[PDB]
């Protein structure tokens, strides 16, 4: 078991993302390093829901803690543009895990 | 306006030491992070080290080739940055620039910070030469005259150290046609330069051409008459 | 300690656009700053945070960032923009400020001028001292770059050659000099020596004999 339940998916229609600068950029549809192009896909993992149990994450000490499952993001490099100019590889934020957030009381 | 004035550069032998100062004005020096950046002759810029503001901890960081030999410090009550350079190496030969850092909104940059941390003011620098060569006056050789009715003659000023050398002709009475070329720094560590003067070929047998070489670092003076091969 | 890479040189005519790229190191993870260094002067910040302009910097100077590479673009170039330009980043992987190797921007504001070449043989005085120096004096060329090649008879000779950097003369053209060291026996065994100076793909050659 986990404190939070996550689910994974192959994302094939990402057209926009926030990059490491905190700016919105366009994510291109495909890539080319070798002989032919490769469509640009991402492997994402997100929370199934915010409260897998009534009071939040599973296994939390209800009396002393508030809790909530949250989707966390990581950086991956992606071929990107800015209003179809300045095409290049940028570090962008994508859903990568589900983490339990805590606060006393 | 912001001013940064470096001082303390000079010529030393390997293993010597020097202390650079940088007098700042026109801004709150105590709030600024300060850097030293150097530039070897004819090469690019190379960060030497930094010292944070006292607010942000007043700590220092150094570039790899300089760690353990150089010490940065600051005196906020005199608005001065210091660079103590010990155990100098020939690779340390460079112009040394004093620099302020800008774009620090949050004190010390965090891991995830993308923007910030540029060098918004630079001083004009102080020159540090580290060389194992010893002070040495030049050997002077005549470059014999050997068309527009003109001949080129001159003299070769060889194997001197350190700069500069002053070449004149006929004690100063000859300036038209004189081209004293910048010196070459040889692999031996010594300089050589040439001065050539263009003159009319008709005067080669009736005008005496003497080149006066003065090397003040060694107190060497040479008068050398240049004459045709014949 | 990570390598920020720039092309070593760019030539551009007045009015044209100069572009200087910069890659490697932490480009894409930390913002890029750009510095202009005019001959004999300290560097000057001309772009910060990829694309912001400090007060007083002409709008002709703009930077951009394409993630893996950064570009300084100088529109409507002027002869005053002739300088070395350095990009700069905080290098995460080594905890260093790092600079690119620098790009020399040459602005072609004068007509091309071929170098004048004067070549001197060793003096008899030097020879009697068991030394020999060939002196090749190069002057009045524009733009300010030459390549010098020495030839024994007609064979290349790389050893013993010391060539200066070019320097600006008061007439705004350039001068340099090159020295070939030989032994007196090397000098006398050959029929001639030659100093060949190449400037914008054209060679000016001078020759001397014992
Ligand atoms: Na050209």
């Amino acid at each position: 078991y986990s404190v939070c339940d996550s689910e994974s998916l192959w994302v094939t229609d990402k057209s926009s993302a926030i990059d490491i600068r905190g700016h919105q950029v366009t994510v291109l549809g495909e890539i080319k390093t070798g002989n032919s192009p490769v469509k640009q896909y991402f492997y994402e993992t997100r929370c199934k829901e915010a409260r897998p149990v009534k009071n939040g994450c599973r296994g939390i000490d209800d009396k002393h803690w508030n809790s909530q499952c949250k989707t966390s993001q990581t950086y991956v490099r992606a071929l990107t543009s800015e209003n179809n100019k300045l095409v290049g590889w940028r570090w962008i934020r994508i859903d990568t895990s589900c983490v339990c957030a805590l606060s006393r009381k | 306006e912001v001013q940064l004035v470096e001082s303390g550069g000079g010529l030393v032998k390997p293993g010597g030491s020097l202390r650079l100062s940088c007098a700042a004005s026109g801004f709150t020096f105590s709030n600024a992070w300060m850097n030293w950046v150097r530039q070897a002759p004819g090469k690019g810029l190379e960060w030497v080290g930094r010292i944070k503001s006292k607010t942000d901890g007043g700590t220092t960081d150094y570039a790899a080739p300089v760690k353990g030999r150089f010490t940065i410090s600051r005196d906020d009550s005199k608005n001065t940055l210091y660079l103590q350079m010990n155990s100098l190496k020939t690779e340390d030969t460079a112009v040394y620039y004093c620099t302020t850092s800008g774009g620090l909104l949050y004190g010390s940059p965090s891991f995830g910070d993308y923007y910030g941390y540029w060098m918004d003011y630079w001083g004009q620098g102080t020159t540090v030469t580290v060389s194992s060569a010893s002070t040495k006056g030049p050997s002077v050789f005549p470059l014999a005259p050997s068309s527009g009715g003109t001949a080129a003659l001159g003299c070769l000023v060889k194997d001197y150290f350190p700069e500069p050398v002053t070449v004149s002709w006929n004690s100063g009475a000859l300036t038209s046609g004189v081209h004293t070329f910048p010196a070459v720094l040889q692999s031996s560590g010594l300089y050589s330069l040439s001065s050539v003067v263009t003159v009319p070929s008709s005067s080669l047998g009736t005008q005496t051409y003497i080149c006066n070489v003065n090397h003040k670092p060694s107190n060497t003076k040479v008068d050398k008459r240049v004459e045709p091969k014949s | 300690q990570s390598v920020l890479t720039q092309p070593p040189s760019v030539s551009v005519a007045p009015g044209q656009t100069a572009r200087i790229t910069c890659g490697g190191s932490s480009v894409g993870r930390k913002s890029v700053h750009w510095y202009q260094q005019s001959p004999g002067q300290a560097p000057v910040l001309v772009v910060y945070d990829d694309s912001d302009r400090p007060s007083g910097i002409p709008e002709r100077f703009s930077g951009s960032n394409s993630g893996d590479t950064a570009t300084l673009t100088i529109s409507r170039v002027e002869v005053g923009d002739e300088a070395d330009y350095y990009c700069q980043v905080w290098d995460i992987d080594s905890d260093h400020v790092v600079f690119g190797g620098g790009t020399k921007v040459t602005v072609l504001g004068q007509p091309k001028a071929a170098p004048s070449v004067t070549l001197f043989p060793p003096s008899s005085e030097e020879l009697q001292a068991n030394k020999a120096t060939l002196v090749c004096l190069i002057s009045d060329f524009y733009p300010g770059a030459v390549t010098v090649a020495w030839k024994a008879d007609s064979s290349p000779v790389k050893a013993g050659v010391e060539t200066t950097t070019p320097s600006k003369q008061s007439n705004n053209k350039y001068a340099a000099s090159s020295y070939l060291s030989l032994t007196p026996e090397q000098w006398k065994s050959h029929r001639s020596y030659s100093c060949q100076v190449t400037h914008e793909g054209s060679t000016v050659e001078k020759t001397v004999a014992p």
